[PDB]
């Protein structure tokens, strides 16, 4: 399909402008959520939303709204890099670069050396999205805890000495920094 | 959208 652009943390007035500029310059379809066709995520205020996180996981451009303003002014979609939100999200340019250099379809390898994980059904952010993030960044998620050495999110079941019980933020901070953060900083009781 |  046509590449998609996703807005996040975008106030109403700014959404209007983005929609109008895309209608003028073409080249994109606006989607509500980051998905496999998404190449650009535009943020109105640099907050770590799920769309930002999925954007990083997929190696999208994660950009300030000003990219749209200057593209309008100059009459075409201009270079993205000057507007990339690398100060807030260090991994953004790293995954974006990896993705653009990938021969086959891009998939991150951040969690490739981690053991099997199980994500709590009660996780925050929501389990389906959190599992997607782990998978996109090279991790392995089992649908049952029996096989997992890492359990992420709320867990009131029987705990084992052979398992690490971590918060969801271990996953998110790792993705944001492009490095596996220390698990002991994220112990969840 | 929630910030996480």
């Amino acid at each position: 399909p046509t590449r998609t652009l996703v807005m996040t943390s975008m106030p109403s007035e700014k959404q209007n402008v983005v929609i109008q500029v895309v209608d003028k310059l073409k080249g994109f379809s606006i989607a509500p959520d980051v998905c496999e066709t998404t190449t650009h995520v535009l943020s109105g205020k640099p907050l770590r939303t799920l769309n930002v996180l999925l954007g990083i996981a997929r190696g999208c451009w994660v950009l300030s709204y000003d990219w749209v303003l200057w593209s309008l002014e100059l009459g075409h979609w201009i270079s993205e890099e000057p507007f990339e939100l690398s100060h807030h999200f260090p991994a953004a340019p790293l995954c974006r670069s990896e993705c653009h250099l990938s021969a086959g379809p891009y998939r991150g390898t951040l969690f490739a050396d981690q053991p099997v994980m199980f994500v709590s059904p009660a996780s925050s952010p929501p389990v389906a999205k959190l599992c997607e993030l782990v998978h996109l960044c090279g991790g392995r998620v089992s649908q049952v805890p029996r096989q997992a050495s890492i359990v992420i999110g709320p867990y009131s079941g029987k705990k084992k000495a052979t398992v690490k019980y971590l918060s969801e933020k271990w996953v998110l901070d790792s993705i944001t920094q492009h490095k596996v953060c220390a698990p002991e900083n994220y112990l969840l009781s | 959208s929630q910030e996480y």
